[PDB]
């Protein structure tokens, strides 16, 4: 992209809608067939040598005209702008009644000639498939094709509608999708295509709010993992005050008087307890320390077995009855037969007794919207009139933010903040505010945030003699019937808490819902009421347009701008008037409410409008502050969220290529060479001694993980020409060998197949650890972060060494389980 | 004779734990 952001990007823009604007009279002349020829045509162009970015002048004409025959309404300029920003990776902010259907079209379009599918987010599956169902004649009119995606849906139905130029579907499925296609053993298997474009209808909520989701998928194997059973039975071999069992202990703990300490904790910081556990049995007795990155899975395992010993006295704080295992609390004697101990918490108590073991509920599969949608290339998407988190766009996602302007001049009053000493003043003045207006006409929206005020507003209003309605989100038939005439003359609507964007509430009602309400709404009928409501709708004008009033403000100021903008719809009249009190909480977001208490002495007088703008700046820069503050938060954990991230993409490119390749004999032989090497390293040192080299151990681990019977003491007691290259390639090849005489038994295409299973099997059982590995170490390092280092820095470290031994282990159990299969080979 | 005595028979039962999640089998 070439040009200034932001200040050039609007000319830039504008230069090609005139062109557009100067090319819809010649399109009009163009038959409806034609149109649907020069969609065609792009995609011949494209391929022949024509930018994408340059077809927007066409691509945008066809779009307007087009429209003008399918929906009857023209694309404004306005929405011209935005639709042609949402082709790069930037946002745009749209105003509520500029129209967000009638803008997302044509990006959508002109992405859709590439044919690598435009991939429409949603906040939710009605929108989702209204759009859907709703631009379909419009996109299938020109030739492309649109298809849906639900939460649920089948596969083979997904790739039809993936396959599609135009996809539209939730966040929420879409993550879940790629996640199943990653995890596929076959490529035919795929439902996704490629990640080119993606345009979300509100950024506000799915790249903000759900920035950090991760979307666990929690399906494990059930069966029976029998397999912690035997963890635990190295338990009973250790008595609790010595040598491993001992419930804290750290010397003395506490006197002899059931000294359980149900606090948890742990500690052992003696580091001579654990020592009782770690060698002997098998597995994490060859050396390795249960405090490293590369034993941390089993570290939470252990941990689990002594955490249900004394942590966790039976009858007590639990009952398990014929298998039933029960909680049973000992605050108030309540017993939950339908919950547990997450965390492996409950497995290990499964596995103390004689209770059938579970499968776990953990992180079977997992990605963050945040880390899904910055795999797209071309990511856009709207936003509302909110901004303030708006800034962190550009460091989360990396995103441009572009505002777009009104179809109409907004005319809204944006009135300063009348703060006053106790309530009693505010709301006086709310009254005194809204009952002016009731003599002149102008309707009257209170947005009350809290549910104590809008009782409190509603009963002084009765005082006063108002009249008023309440928007009871417990009556959704009676908020629409308010909702319908919210915009006629002196009618005051208390809303308590309205989400985000709202009805598009038309000043002077709604006449479609007036004639809805008649039997047989005739010409002459509609005719009249349009007719009155037209001078409705001309009277609030002059009374002042849609008057908001907000008792409180909200800390983020994400809520507070969409409150603001729920007047001047698609630029409308209105205005925006907000009170606030030195009682409110809102006084506190100001590091201490006893500085915002120098504001008491500014006179108040109940009654009087003091009017002064510098308290509006003053609470939007507050406003904006605490936003800042989470936003070092959100930094911080994205920081450890990235680390993953990375990992995750590393990991899945290779388990992608594994995926897509058809053969992996090159993978196979490429590291089979390098495992062997690895482990004859572990037991015979190169250029060393030969009373250096561990014979039988080397031996016995080749007729245990690789099932091979060499015998390597009689192999070097004959040949000591062998030295120690050609001894290992000795191994090596003899390997080969019996690995293809295997093969033969097996079948060449079916072992090639074999093996790409496993690899995929055995990466695919890693990563699954992994994800709880790196969870387990992002809790840990809380202990591990010591003074005069860095604990994300460290973290960063660690992780990247537990990825590494990760792929040591990955490789090393591929070709063992790839030799450990045992074949029935006939006599040769 | 010398009677090498060694625990080959290693027990990764608490490794198999992380993999259980996901336990999918083959022919063998």
């Amino acid at each position: 992209v070439f040009g200034s952001r932001n200040d050039r990007t609007l000319r830039r823009m504008r230069k090609v809608v005139n062109i557009i604007n100067a090319m819809e009279p010649e399109m009009e002349k163009l038959s409806d067939e034609e149109l649907k020829g020069k969609t065609a045509e792009f995609r011949a162009r494209l391929e022949k040598g024509e930018v994408l970015e340059n077809l927007i002048p066409e691509a945008f004409a066809v779009v307007r005209e087009a429209s003008k025959r399918v929906f009857g309404m023209r694309h404004f300029d306005v929405q011209l702008l935005g639709g042609m920003v949402l082709n790069e990776r930037c946002i745009a902010e749209m105003r509520t009644g500029e129209g967000k259907t009638l803008t997302a079209t044509l990006p959508a379009y002109l992405n859709a000639l590439t044919g690598k599918g435009v991939h429409v987010v949603t906040v939710n599956d009605y929108l989702a498939q209204r759009d859907a169902e709703n631009n379909r004649p419009l996109f299938e009119f020109l030739g492309l094709t649109v298809g849906i995606n639900l939460p649920g849906m089948p596969a083979p139905a997904k790739r039809e509608a993936y396959a599609a130029d135009i996809t539209y579907g939730t966040n929420n499925e879409y993550g879940f999708d790629y996640l199943r296609d990653n995890m596929a053993f076959s490529p035919e298997e795929r439902v996704q295509r490629k990640l080119h474009y993606a345009l979300v209808d509100e950024v506000d909520s799915i790249l903000i709010d759900e920035a950090r989701t991760p979307l666990i998928i929690s399906g494990p194997a059930e069966d029976s993992s029998e397999m912690y059973k035997r963890v635990n039975k190295i338990i009973p071999h250790l008595i609790r005050q010595e040598k491993e069992d001992s419930e804290t202990f750290q010397g003395e703990g506490h006197f002899s008087v059931d000294e359980k300490s149900r606090q948890v904790n742990l500690t052992e910081r003696g580091l001579v307890l654990i020592e009782e556990l770690l060698v002997k049995e098998g597995i994490m007795d060859e050396g390795e320390s249960l405090y490293s990155p590369a034993n941390i899975m089993l570290m939470h395992h252990v941990t689990a077995a002594l955490r249900a010993h004394a942590l966790f006295t039976r009858d007590v704080d639990y009952i398990v009855k014929d298998g039933e295992v029960i909680i049973v609390d000992e605050h108030t004697g309540r017993t939950m037969q339908g919950r547990r101990w997450s965390d492996g918490l409950h497995q290990a108590v499964e596995a103390k007794e004689g209770v059938q073991i579970q499968n776990e509920n953990q992180t079977l599969a997992s990605i963050t919207f945040q880390n899904y949608f910055r795999l797209y290339e071309k990511l856009a998407g709207m936003t509302g009139t909110a901004d303030t988190e708006a800034f962190e766009f550009s460091s989360i996602y990396k995103l441009d933010t572009v505002v777009v302007p009104t179809n109409r001049p907004m005319i809204r009053k944006d009135l300063p903040d009348l703060v006053y000493m106790t309530e009693a003043e505010k709301i006086q003045a709310i009254i005194e505010d809204i009952k002016e207006r009731t003599a002149k006409g102008q309707p009257v929206l209170v947005g009350t945030i809290s549910i104590e005020k809008s009782e409190l507003v509603s009963n002084e209003l009765t005082k006063a003699g108002i009249k008023h309605n309440v928007l009871n989100a417990k009556f959704h038939a009676n908020e629409a019937a308010i909702v319908a005439q919210a915009g006629y003359p002196a009618a005051v609507t208390i809303a308590t808490n309205m989400a985000g964007r709202g009805t598009d509430i038309v000043l002077g009602g709604s006449w479609q819902a007036e004639v809805a309400a008649l039997e047989n709404p005739t010409a002459e009928q509609i005719e009249k009421i349009k007719a009155d409501w037209q001078v409705r709708h001309d009277a609030v004008l002059e009374a002042g347009g849609l008057h908001i009033i907000g008792t409180e403000r909200h800390e983020s100021r994400r809520i507070d701008n969409q409150l603001r903008g729920r007047s001047g719809r698609q630029g409308d009249a209105g205005s925006s008037r907000f009170y606030l009190s030195m009682e409110d909480a809102l006084m506190r977001i100001f590091a201490s409410d006893r500085v915002s208490g120098m504001m008491r002495k500014l006179g108040m007088k109940p009654g009087e409008a003091i009017e002064h703008p510098w308290v509006t700046k003053a609470i939007a820069n507050a406003q904006r502050k605490v936003e800042s503050r989470n936003f070092d938060i959100r930094k911080q954990l994205l920081e450890y969220d990235d680390v993953a991230n990375d990992q995750r993409r590393a990991i899945y490119s290779q388990r992608n290529e594994l995926l897509d390749v058809s053969d992996v004999s090159e993978t196979i032989n490429s590291i089979r060479e390098d495992v062997f090497k690895a482990t004859i390293d572990a037991y015979i040192p190169p250029q060393s001694l030969e009373e250096m080299w561990d014979i039988p151990g080397l031996q016995e681990r080749l007729k245990n993980d690789f099932d091979l019977d060499l015998p390597i003491a009689e192999w070097l007691d004959k040949e000591p020409e062998l030295h120690e290259e050609t001894l290992r390639e000795r191994i090596l090849a003899q390997s080969i060998e019996v690995y293809q005489r295997k093969e033969e038994v097996v079948g060449a295409e079916m072992m090639r197949h074999f093996e790409k299973g496993v690899m995929l099997q055995t990466l695919d059982s890693l990563w699954k650890e992994h994800l709880a590995a790196m969870d387990y170490l992002r809790q840990g390092i809380h202990l591990r972060g010591y003074a005069q280092k860095d604990p994300k820095q460290e973290y960063k470290r660690e992780s990247f060494s537990m990825f590494a031994a990760m792929l040591e282990s990955l490789k090393y159990e591929v070709i063992s389980t790839l030799s450990k299969v045992q074949v029935r080979m006939p006599e040769e | 004779m010398m009677i090498t005595l060694r625990k080959r028979r290693k027990l990764p039962l608490a490794v198999a734990v992380a993999a259980g999640v996901m336990s999918a089998q083959a022919m063998a």
